[PDB]
RNA sequence: GGGAGACUUGAGUGCAGAAGAGGAGAGUGGAAUUCCAUGUGUAGCGGUGAAAUGCGUAGAUAUAUGGAGGAACACCAGUGGCGAAGGCGGCUCUCUGGUCUGUAACUGACGCUGAGGCUCGAAAGCGUGGGGAGCAAACAGGAUUAGAUACCCUGGUAGUCCACGCCGUAAACGAUGAGUGCUAAGUGUUGGAGGGUUUCCGCCCUUCAGUGCUGCAGCAAACGCAUUAAGCACUCCGCCUGGGGA
């Protein structure tokens, strides 16, 4: 299989039981998916270097998954990370 | 695809059809079907007042949903249909309920897919939504204009529009013709873009072809009588001799908007195109 | 695949521990060659590792060749086993 | 002196922006490595690293 | 690839003895032995000795200098080549430098100098020339 | 040369490692330009050797806020890397080729070259359909000039980008075909490997394969080449036979 290590950043307003919620909608997401959610966790929550989608803060949530590289999870929580509003941005990297 | 025929004949010669690959069968639902008449242009009055209409095939009506708002359960599509009314291929699908309907096809639907309609529906392509509950920047086809009234807007083979974002009670959208206007954000659309985008590249090949299609000769007002057209008499070939081209009506031809110019809609159109 | 590469070495080694010999070295071969055909065929354009296909096959068709002349009878029967011309 | 080297970590997290902010100029900009002293691997490693925590908004673009 | 062992002899002598090399290294062969003796016992080159390995032996050539570092040996030529073939009859036979220098020939009776072989009155095929 | 054996060096596989702008597909980030909208704000801005065209009192340039969208990927960056060549530089992921270093388990010459063929092949160009900020043949205007169908200036279409399909040419160059072996050293640097140290980092020694520079013998008409030969040799291929006409 392959590591991957998703961070991604919830805008800041977002309240505590929303994020959470948000958390474990997409951690499902990747479940359902094929993905083998090894770790979640919420790394911080930090000041932007620059202004993001007009935000200089927000809450940076980490997630080390670990999914056969065909299965789609990695590529399906991009397209609803993506569509999605409270995640201002994600990074997928593999992690060896 | 398009398969183009070799030049048995000089009628065959650079004609271009589809192969309709996509169309799964020939055997349209009887449930669905309704007789329509070739009006052949005419109307109350029996006068011709659209011309270049009339003759062609005969054609049965499929009715198609295009209110979409059958929100309770899923429609499993079963067939991909060839529709002689309309440029894009529909859609049968079942609901699990056991109510059959047509649809148009979105680009890339396949058998199988379960479609779904309402707020909680996913961005899928084939599903309806309304329009608030669209991610901007997806691509939507089947946009009705006022709500309940069902999808009016994009439903040509290949057309498409684009969610842009919202305001008030209205969201932008930029319609294939490039238009970018506002729509009540209650309104429906379904995701995708219509399918059968090759359909604009088939050549059409020998006359007798539009006329199966319903297209009647047309003449051109320069080899017309005077009485006839604005264009019509003069010795020999002619110039338009003119101000400027006019239909048969004098109305100019090259450039003369005829859009109403107190247009209630001019409020919700942002920029023009077309 | 690493796995997939050690299964087919036992298949067609021709004695316990054969890694290298023309039956196995071919099946290998073959075995990459229909799966980059794949490739291929969904990447029309990728003309580098295109190129490495090719190499393989010339790889593979030499192994073929040689084979052929030292013993006609292993080469039948692999071309039998793995369905090749 | 390879800093690098010298700590001994041959994983340069893009998310270390401690560790990244030793090897960028004022401004952002990135220093290079016959400045800092480094070696070509790393080098690269560091660049990969940076890069992605610009993306990912750790560390500034300008200024 | 190699296409001539025999060719890469002669020039592995020629280089080093170009440069006064003391010594050079050839991989073993039959006629590379057949040679470096006929030049042992003709004297051009000082000795021979030969290695066994797990490749295919080996075969170590001491060069001759005479005095004040004066080279033995002029040069050395190729005859006979994988592209073509030299075979000579026995009154075909050269003369090296009007017998100052020696052509190595193959013949059925072995490989033999130009002398022995225009003695025995037998042709071959003329591996070298050397002076 | 032919037949029957044997061998492991060449060749390839296995096993353990290394680097990389190699290729393809889909995404995505920041600076900047241009334009759009609205503040502020008034007389120019722009440009040249000097000017003028041009834009600006219908309020320009500047200026702040954003928005739009196209293209290229600053810093890193390096006779650095990779690719057979063309060439490949933002980041992510999916697919994928090749190369190098070990080990020596495997096969046991299976190799080299390669007419004819086939594939790839910068830029420009062509076809269909997209896209189009900047730049920019053509072209427009202002200058220069004896003239200026130019150099210069202000604009600017195709094109430059994308998908597909053609085209198959370049000073497509190292103006140096490929394979192999041999023949002083010195010094850089790329990716590994081993040892001797070193607490580690690191420093010393050996070596594999690149990449530079310097430089023996040798070669050369000279210029220069010199283990990355144009030196010494063998194999295969392509090619040359005075200039013009061409
Ligand atoms: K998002
Ligand atoms: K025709
Ligand atoms: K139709
Ligand atoms: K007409
Ligand atoms: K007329
Ligand atoms: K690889
Ligand atoms: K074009
Ligand atoms: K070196
Ligand atoms: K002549
Ligand atoms: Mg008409
Ligand atoms: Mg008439
Ligand atoms: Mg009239
Ligand atoms: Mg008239
Ligand atoms: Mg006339
Ligand atoms: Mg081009
Ligand atoms: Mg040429
Ligand atoms: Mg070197």
């Amino acid at each position: 299989d392959t590591k991957y290590e998703i961070m991604y950043i919830i805008r800041p307003n977002i309240d505590e039981e929303a994020k959470t919620a948000l958390v474990e909608r997409f951690d499902t997401i990747l479940k359902d998916n094929g993905a083998e959610v090894i770790e979640s966790k919420d790394w911080e929550k930090r000041r932007l270097a620059y202004e993001m989608n007009g935000f200089r803060e927000g809450i940076y949530h980490i997630v080390n998954v670990t999914s056969p590289s065909t299965a789609g999870a990695i590529n399906e929580f991009d397209r609803l990370a993506k569509i999605n509003d409270d995640i201002i941005r994600h990074m997928i990297v593999k992690v060896e | 695809a398009i398969k183009k025929y070799k030049p048995t004949t000089n009628g065959r010669r650079n004609m271009t059809s589809s192969d309709f690959a996509e169309i799964t069968t020939s055997t349209p639902e009887k449930s669905l079907l309704q007789p329509l008449k070739n009006n052949a242009g005419r109307n109350n009055n029996g006068r011709i007042t659209v011309r270049h209409q009339g003759g062609g095939h005969k054609r049965q009506y499929r009715v198609i949903d295009f209110k979409r708002n059958k929100d309770n359960v899923a429609a499993v599509v079963k067939t991909i249909e060839y529709d002689p009314n309309r440029s894009a291929n529909i859609a049968l699908v079942h609901y699990e309920d056991g109510v059959k309907a047509y649809i148009l096809a979105p680009k890339g639907l396949e058998v199988g897919m379960r479609l779904v309609s309402g707020p909680e529906a996913d961005i899928k392509v084939g599903n309806a939504l309304p329009l608030e509950n669209i991610p901007v920047g997806t691509v939507i086809h089947n946009i009705e204009m006022k709500p309940g009234k069902g999808g009016q807007l994009i439903r040509s083979a290949g057309t498409s529009a684009q969610v842009l974002g919202k305001e008030g009670k209205y969201v932008l959208i930029r319609l294939n013709s490039g238009e970018v206007r506002m729509i009540l954000a209650t309104c429906r659309a379904t995701i995708g873009s219509v399918g059968n985008e090759q359909h604009e590249l088939i050549n059409i090949g020998k006359a007798g072809r539009s006329r199966w299609m319903r297209k009647r000769p047309t003449v051109r007002g320069s080899v017309m009588n005077p009485n006839d057209h604005p264009h019509g008499g003069g010795e020999g070939k002619t110039p338009i001799g003119r101000k400027a081209p006019v239909s048969p009506w004098g109305q100019p031809a090259i450039g003369y908007k005829t859009r109403n110019k107190k247009a209630k809609s001019d409020k919700l159109i942002v920029r023009r195109r077309t | 695949s690493q796995e997939r590469k050690n299964e087919i070495i036992k298949e067609y080694a021709r004695h316990e521990g054969d890694t290298g010999s023309p039956e196995v070295q071919i099946a290998v071969l073959t075995e990459d060659i229909n799966q980059l055909n794949e490739h291929a065929r969904t990447h029309k354009k990728d003309h580098h590792s295109y190129r490495g296909l090719m190499k393989k096959i010339g790889h593979r068709r030499n192994l073929l060749a040689y084979l052929r002349k030292t013993d006609i009878q292993r080469y039948r029967e692999l071309i039998q086993r793995l369905g090749l011309r | 002196v390879d800093y690098i080297a010298a700590n001994h970590i041959e994983y340069i997290d893009y998310k270390d922006t401690e560790l990244l902010k030793r090897f960028i100029s004022e401004r952002g900009k990135i220093l290079p490595r016959r400045v800092t002293g480094t070696g070509a691997k790393n080098q690269r490693k560091l660049t990969i690293a940076i890069k992605r925590a610009r993306i990912m908004g750790l560390l500034p673009f300008v200024s | 690839v190699m296409t001539d062992p025999i060719a890469d002899f002669l020039t592995r002598i020629r280089n080093a003895n170009m440069v006064k090399h003391e010594t050079l290294e050839v991989p073993a062969s039959k006629i590379k032995r057949d040679i470096a003796e006929i030049l042992k016992r003709e004297g051009f080159i000082r000795d021979v000795e030969y290695i066994e390995d797990d490749k295919q032996g080996v075969i170590r050539v001491f060069l001759k200098y005479g005095k004040n570092e004066e080279r033995v040996i002029t040069n050395l030529k190729r005859i006979s080549k994988p592209g073509l073939r030299a075979y000579v009859k026995a009154d075909e036979v050269p003369k090296v430098l009007n017998g100052l220098g020696i052509a190595i020939i193959s013949t059925s009776e072995g490989v033999i100098t130009d002398k022995e072989a225009r003695a025995k009155n037998i042709g071959g095929e003329v591996i070298a020339y050397v002076w």
